[PDB]
């Protein structure tokens, strides 16, 4: 796969901003996406994109949609290349 | 809910040995995320079949994974004196789903 | 290539606590959950919990539910288990392993805990 990129903490944790990560994986070995964000007080606080490694949760999910009911921070993974660019919840 | 598997199996080298790991519907019979792993004593668990049949990369095509019903089975062909060890089934743990083992087996390889 | 290399041994007082370390090299850390897993001396598997290293979520073994504290720090790469108020049957090995299919494992880490 290739995923959407993105690390709210960049500067500390040295990596990049924005973007496309290209996942490395295994043979045959299933690649997702995921996107995590915040709920602070009413904004919405991006934190992560990237991609995800094979995770029982993320098979044959075409959307990231985070399902935890009121977490801290929401996570979603997803199926599909660059399906993380966009991300509900319910 | 606890996963159980036989307490030893032994084989000769060159057989087919095969170790279960049972457990109800709610589980094992709902979710294709039974994974076994070999532990030769005194070091660390090593992976050798997930998602109930898939096997990682550098792991001899002698480990298969099935699943009938309510119990998985590991299958090691033509055994090897190597095949010595422990195997743990567990499912996959992380997100919806939480962690189990099985109590193991200790399969004996007799040469 | 991917690998997951854990804090020393440590040899503890009971009612104490103790934190083990685990160093994610060889693939990109916060890519997958971090697991931890505990093996009492000549005995099974015991897993302990999971660790979302994004989104700095956690889920616990009901066993251990409230003494067992679960962490990372993201920049470098190294996730943290502490157990606290010790006892004797808490002396095991400890492991922690990649991704929810523990498809690899650190080489574990000895905590014994002895009057």
């Amino acid at each position: 796969r290739e995923c959407i990129y993105y690390n709210a903490n960049w500067e500390l944790e040295r990596t990049n901003q924005s973007g496309l990560e290209r996942c490395e994986g295994e043979q045959d070995k299933r690649l997702h996406c995921y996107a995590s964000w915040r709920n602070s007080s009413g904004t919405i606080e991006l934190v992560k994109k990237g991609c995800w490694l094979d995770d029982f949760n993320c098979y044959d999910r075409q959307e990231c949609v985070a399902t935890e009911e009121n977490p801290q921070v929401y996570f979603c993974c997803c199926e599909g290349n660059f399906c993380n660019e966009r991300f509900t919840h319910l | 809910s606890a996963l159980t598997q036989p307490a030893s199996v032994s084989g000769s080298p060159g057989q087919s040995i095969t170790i279960s790991c049972t457990g109800t519907s709610s589980d094992v019979g709902s979710y294709n995320y039974v994974n076994w792993y070999q532990q030769h004593p005194g070091k660390a668990p090593k992976l050798m079949i997930y998602g109930v049949s898939k096997r990682p990369s550098g792991v001899s095509n002698r480990f298969s994974g099935s699943k009938s019903g309510n119990t998985a089975s590991l299958t090691i062909s033509g055994l090897q004196a190597e095949d010595e060890a422990d195997y743990y089934c567990g499912t996959f743990a992380g997100g919806s789903y939480y962690g189990v083992f099985g109590g193991g087996t200790k399969l004996t390889v007799l040469w | 290539q991917v690998q997951l290399v854990q804090s020393g041994a440590e040899v503890k007082k009971p009612g104490a606590s103790v934190k083990v370390s685990c160093k994610a090299s060889g693939y990109t850390f916060t890519s997958s959950y971090i697991n931890w897993v505990r093996q009492a001396p000549g005995q099974g598997l015991e897993w302990m919990g999971t660790i979302n290293p994004v989104s700095g979520s956690t889920s616990y073994a009901q066993k251990f539910q409230g003494r067992v504290t679960m962490t990372r720090d993201t920049s470098i790469s190294t996730a943290y288990m502490e157990l606290s108020r010790l006892r004797s049957d808490d002396t095991a090995v400890y492991y922690c392993a990649r991704g929810g299919w523990f498809d690899y494992w650190g080489q574990g880490t000895l905590v014994t805990v002895s009057s």
